[PDB]
């Protein structure tokens, strides 16, 4: 928007208005991946923590 | 009085000239000047492109016709507005013309016609 700027009134001249402005945009977005595995060797004759 | 008349003054012309105009919402034969100084302006005068009025021999430039009385020491005008405007493109407007002295009017007609301006013929 803006201000008007005053004009004479005999000589009928006006002002105008500009136009709407539009755009447009997109977005990507990230991947995470995590993998663990179980193996039965770190289970096999390992003592609990904590435990006789 | 001491000449046994006083005179209060002839009534400036209105603004009835214009006949038949554009009426485009911003103004198609209405072009706005800006006084010259101590300049006096009154409905029916040829102007030039500065504003000016035309003398003897300048016949060609010839603008516009004024459509305003315009009072030079104030810097107003009929209205009161700051400016000056002329009629200056194609309009049908009654002869009524002030022309300054010297300035013939086939010449000044002539110029004005080539933009557009047609005069009906007036009478009294």
């Amino acid at each position: 928007i803006s201000l008007l700027d005053a004009v004479d009134r005999t000589s009928r001249k006006a002002e105008t208005s500009a136009p709407e402005r539009v755009r447009q945009i997109s977005f990507p977005m990230m991947y995470f991946k995590e993998v663990e595995s179980i193996t039965p060797d770190e289970i096999q004759g390992v003592r609990q923590p904590g435990t006789a | 009085a001491y000449q046994g008349f006083t005179k209060l003054g002839e009534r400036e012309p209105l603004n009835d000239i214009i006949l038949w105009e554009e009426i485009t919402p911003t103004g198609h034969s209405r072009k706005e000047y800006a006084p010259v100084a101590s300049t006096e302006y009154r409905v029916g005068e040829v102007l030039k492109a500065d504003g000016s009025k035309v003398a003897a021999g300048q016949e060609a430039q010839a603008d516009s016709v004024c459509i305003v009385n315009f009072y030079a020491d104030l810097q107003l005008s009929y209205h009161g507005q700051l400016k000056v405007v002329g009629i200056y493109r194609d309009a049908e407007l009654k002869d009524l013309l002030k022309l300054e002295s010297g300035v013939d009017a086939a010449a000044v007609k002539s110029a004005l016609k080539a933009k557009g301006i047609d005069f009906v013929p007036t009478g009294l």
